[PDB]
């Protein structure tokens, strides 16, 4: 990673999916899946080592740091000053702040310290969520029909994308699995994320953020996902609930795009429970998810707090996905006899409209184009329903239910 | 029904931006059977979304939400809704003639009138069906004069815009606004925050009428209504002096309005340079006025001063976006401001379009622009590239003009000038796919050409500025090149420096440099063989070769012998690498004969005159006399005569051309 993120790995892993052998793409994805396995690297750098105190001493008694390709970089006083205040400010490892301080002097005019200091900043909270646009750029690779195309004519390089996402999905330690790494990264980015202490980071904290969840949604319009890592989806969800609730104005319109783009998430798991399918990672061949515990997920949903639109929508969605399962295993039942017409009434009352549940799925599809064809999965499975149950009982003395539907 | 109306709006939403996730909903919905359990026995407060639903997907599904209204199935039916629109205008009409509507009234009459100009935007043949089942041109004129909501006046008259895209309709669309007086209200600079919308609809409706009717420029018959257009030229005008003035909800309606007016100047200017023949400027031609009011030294002045004031501010823009781009997810809203600046410096290039011309400067021979020129020179690193390509191709005439723009970066600060020329100049090799795929999209190919254009038309304008030297002139070629500011070009350059000649010689010795862009190459080659002959700057140039370039006449040699050995190229890059290789024989000449160094010495003896003797030493197909001689194949093509000279033998010297 320390020295991995001045190689730009973003456009060496465009040439390894253009240009290069599959034989070679393979073998660069086996290497990178040490930094896609490991939370602490994904997006963070080599923090301050224990003997810090050993290698500032080594560092000015030597005057001189590594480069790449075995270069000795010798440095004046003041370079080894502002080097270890960047090494402080952040507390990362000396070594890398002297190679981000360097390629900082050799990408600028600029020599006043603070200078130096704001482009390594600048250089810092960009640059440590490489690994996150690579995974990105991977999932765009295996969404996009038209790369697809493209990649047609070599199509074991798909499958070898498809097969290495695959191995971090399948991944059995729950706490290196990639989807559960996203997750945690995406609780810890959103509970700390303040613009009253540092703008500047918090912007590329939105950023990542944002990237974590669309990481996820693409992960989750592609592979099959276990059961809890729903209920986690869930439970970050309301975490981004409770954030939105407490932070200013300023944040809201990043907390809502994080906010709604996980409420799809969750929708794009759904929809895999019977219409659309994914790649079973585990099977390698193309499944529907899974859902088997119904009363755990729901109980999930009933620990969203009441006062969220959030809440009511994704239990009316869960309701709809619950007589979506429940009118499949009715008809292999069919030689049975007239004794149907009282059950008739349990389902006609799961569904109470609560007025506000939708506004909220209006307002959020103020969105990017990417979700469109989810958007159209979505809005043909809900045109069902309103075409089926809402259009169809709408009376000419209209009642407290039809002003609602 | 707040659940339906909120989910209608939403993918209203959606689909008006022409986007094609619509025909999958469509046939989704018809799948569902939702349009007609929907529409079969719609309810009333559901009527002004799903109507606006409809106007979205009119764009794309053109065809289908016309025939679902025609196929007479649901609560409303195209003959039924112009049997409400001509019921609603002749009570309207009945009132106003008794003196000599509801809110949900007005926003459903508005949608369905947004619908039905819809399936006319995207079909003239739906449009060709709407007048067989009523005068509808006739009643949206109705709707848009009488007392009524502006928003149902907008709605009303953007079916006037659609039918305006067709010159069959636009001479009795015309007719019927000069009838009706109806811009006499519609342009009113006096008109508040609530008429804002059919203003801007007005001016709408102008711009897509002058786009359609030559007509309305003409004088031998249509006097009577180019005196018209006039008047209404002359109201722009004073609505674009009062742009600084005028209220606004958003800063993109004010963009919005600005773009529509700077594009109704635009083509006004382009209908005038278009009507000048054999020197007759007719002085009744309605955008003379315009052209008074532009080329001129309160409201008559600020017209060419709040233009100045919008290039200025687009690099405040420039300025304030490639910091803010280290933030933005709010790309959408630059996009008027940018068009609004495109257009601009459209104008102003068309502008000099009528002094680029031999009638012009022979017209002459019978009769502070520094603040002009730098604030367009703060934009040749804009960040879309046509912008910046406007940028320097203003800059490429206004040096023609005057030979000065040298002094005038000189008086500014040459530094921010010079490294904005040199940020267009350095060579991004990641920038990069080939042409050799036969499916040119105009869209991407215009991006791709407003590219590379950029390096071609800087090295042209040091072309031209070494072309025109009188002996002993700094110009704008010296100034790039970075010449002494002392102006004496007797005087060395400045070593380790960053100036276009750096990067000119740095470009040349980069092999994917010149297999990528050979006539590039031929060109900086000749920049480098003029600064090599000059009787000046010749001692200067040689020993800034030999103290930062020494190997450049191997290393040049070397490259373009490879890049020409290259079988499977074409002609034309053929053609640019071997008049590249005579610019570095001639170049290497002059070395040789006034500074011959030990590292010539080496390059003669050991490469081009290599003696047997020295193939034994260790202890350190080649480039000889005989190697490049052959490198130049003087098999030279035997010239067809063109068969065009058969069929118009009385045509050759108007069908050829000298070059000098």
């Amino acid at each position: 990673m320390d020295e991995e993120i001045f190689d730009n790995p973003i456009q060496k892993l465009n040439y390894n999916i253009r240009t290069e052998e599959s034989g070679s793409l393979l073998k660069y994805l086996q290497s990178q899946k040490s930094n896609f396995t490991d939370s602490k690297k994904f997006i963070s750098f080599k923090q301050k080592g224990n003997d810090s105190v050993g290698i500032r001493k080594e560092i000015t008694q030597k005057k001189s740091f590594p480069l790449d390709n075995g270069f000795i970089g010798t440095v004046a006083d003041p370079f080894i000053a502002i080097a270890f205040q960047i090494s402080d400010r952040f507390n990362i490892d000396e070594y890398l702040a002297c190679r981000i301080l360097y390629s900082v002097v050799d990408h600028s005019t600029t020599r006043d310290e603070k200078e130096l200091i704001e482009l390594s900043e600048k250089f810092i909270y960009q640059n440590r969520s490489c690994y996150l646009q690579f995974l990105r750029e991977i999932l765009h690779t295996l969404q996009s029909r038209d790369s697809v195309n493209d990649i047609n004519h070599s199509k074991m390089k798909h499958d070898i994308l498809q097969s290495f996402i695959g191995e971090l999905i399948s991944e059995q330690t729950n706490d290196k699995n990639i989807v559960t790494i996203l997750i945690k990264t995406l609780e810890e980015k959103v509970k700390d994320m303040n613009g009253t202490v540092n703008p500047l980071e918090c912007c590329f904290r939105v950023k990542e953020c944002i990237q974590i969840v669309e990481c996820l949604f693409l992960i989750s319009i592609q592979f099959t996902i276990k059961e809890d890592i729903i209920k986690l989806y869930i439970r970050v969800l309301n975490q981004v609930i409770e954030k939105e609730k407490r932070e200013d104005s300023i944040l809201k319109k990043s907390l809502f795009e994080i906010m709604f783009t996980l409420y799809f998430t969750i929708f794009a798991v759904f929809d895999n429970v019977k219409n659309s399918q994914v790649f079973n990672a585990i099977e390698k061949r193309y499944t529907f998810n899974e859902i088997s515990s119904t009363d755990s997920i729901e109980n999930e949903i009933k620990q969203i707090d009441n006062q969220h639109p959030i809440k009511s929508s994704l239990y009316a969605i869960f309701n709809i996905i619950l007589i979506a399962k429940e009118n499949n295993n009715s008809n292999s039942n069919s030689n049975s006899n007239s004794n149907s017409n009282s059950n008739s009434n349990n389902n006609n009352n799961r569904i109470t409209p609560e007025n506000d549940s939708y506004k909220f799925l209006l307002q959020a599809v103020q969105t990017q184009e990417y979700q469109l064809s989810p958007l159209n999965i979505l809005f043909g499975s809900f045109i069902n329903i309103l075409s089926c149950r809402f259009l169809s009982n709408l009376s000419s003395h209209p009642t407290k239910k039809d002003i609602l539907y | 029904m707040e659940f339906i109306n909120s989910f209608n709006l939403v993918m209203s939403n959606i689909f008006d931006n022409h986007n094609n996730s619509s025909i999958e909903f469509w046939r989704i919905c018809e799948q569902i059977n939702y349009f007609q359990n929907l529409w079969f026995r719609i309810h009333d407060d559901l009527i002004i979304s799903s109507f606006k639903l409809m106007g979205s997907l009119a764009r794309c599904n053109t065809n289908e939400v016309f025939n679902f209204f025609a196929q007479g199935s649901a609560q409303f039916t195209w003959a039924k809704l112009f049997q409400n629109f001509s019921s609603y205008a002749h009570a309207l009409n009945s009132i106003e003639f008794s003196q000599s509507l509801s809110e949900k009234d007005s926003d459903a009459l508005s949608s369905i009138f947004q619908l039905i100009s819809r399936l006319v935007e995207s079909s003239m043949a739906v449009g060709n069906v709407f007048l067989k089942i009523g005068p509808l041109i006739s009643l949206a004129f109705q709707f848009a004069v009488s007392q009524v909501d502006s928003k149902l006046k907008s709605s009303a008259l953007s079916v006037i815009t659609s039918y305006s895209q067709y010159p069959i309709y636009v001479a009795d669309i015309w007719r019927l606004i000069n009838e009706t007086n109806l811009f006499n209200s519609g342009l009113s600079a006096i008109g508040g925050l609530n008429e804002l919308s059919f203003t801007q609809q007005s001016l709408e409706l102008l711009l897509q009428l002058i786009q359609q009717s030559s007509f309305l420029f003409d004088k031998s018959n249509h006097y009577q209504e180019s005196l018209k257009l006039k008047s209404y030229l002359d109201s722009c005008m004073d609505l674009f002096n009062l742009l600084n003035i005028k209220s606004f909800n958003t800063l993109d309606e004010k963009w919005k309005f600005a773009l529509t007016l700077m594009k109704i100047f635009e083509f006004s200017i382009i209908q005038f340079n278009q009507s000048i023949q054999n020197f007759q400027i007719d002085k009744q031609h309605p955008c003379y006025q315009l052209y008074i009011e532009l080329n001129r030294s309160q409201s008559k002045k600020t017209t060419l001063e709040n233009i100045i004031k919008i290039i200025d501010y687009s690099n405040d823009q420039s300025i304030l976006i490639q910091q803010q781009i280290q933030q933005q997810q709010q790309q959408q809203q630059q996009g008027y401001n940018q068009d609004s600046s495109r257009v601009i410096l459209n104008l102003v290039f068309q502008q000099l379009q009528q002094q680029d011309n031999d009638d012009f400067n022979l017209l002459v021979l019978k009769c502070d622009y520094s603040r002009p020129i730098v604030s367009i020179a703060k934009l040749i690193d804009h960040e879309l590239p046509a912008i910046s390509l406007r940028a320097i191709r203003l800059i490429y005439s206004f040096e023609c003009y005057t030979h000065q723009i040298s002094t005038v970066f000189l008086d500014s600060d040459p530094n921010l000038i010079l490294s904005k020329f040199i940020k267009m100049m350095e060579f991004n090799e990641s920038n990069f796919e080939d042409f050799s795929g036969t499916n040119y999209d105009q869209t991407i190919s215009f991006i791709r050409y407003a590219s590379n254009s950029v390096q071609w038309t800087i090295a042209q304008l040091i072309m031209l500025c070494l072309s025109n030297i009188s002996s002993g002139r700094y110009t704008l070629a010296h100034f790039l090149l970075g010449c002494s500011s002392n102006l004496d070009l007797s005087k060395d350059f400045i070593p380790n420096s960053k100036s276009c000649l750096t990067l000119i010689i740095k470009n040349v010795m980069n092999s994917q440099f010149v297999e990528r862009y050979p006539h590039l190459v031929d060109c900086y080659h000749e920049i480098i063989w003029k600064m090599s002959s000059d009787p000046i700057t010749w001692k200067p140039m040689i020993k800034y070769i030999q103290e930062e370039f020494p190997n450049y006449y191997h290393d040049s040699l070397l490259i373009l012998r490879n890049a020409i050995t290259i079988n499977g190229s074409s002609e034309r890059r053929t053609e640019a690498l071997i008049s590249s290789m005579s610019w570095v024989f001639k170049t290497c000449s002059i070395s040789i004969q006034n500074s011959y160094s030990i590292e010539m010495k080496q390059f003669l003896t050991r490469l081009i005159f290599p003696s047997l003797m020295n193939l034994n030493q260790p202890s350190m197909s080649p480039i000889n006399i005989l190697s490049l001689y052959n490198t130049i194949e003087f098999q030279l093509p035997e010239i067809n005569r063109p068969r065009i000279f058969s069929m118009y033998p009385n045509l050759i010297e108007y069908f050829t051309t000298n070059i000098n």
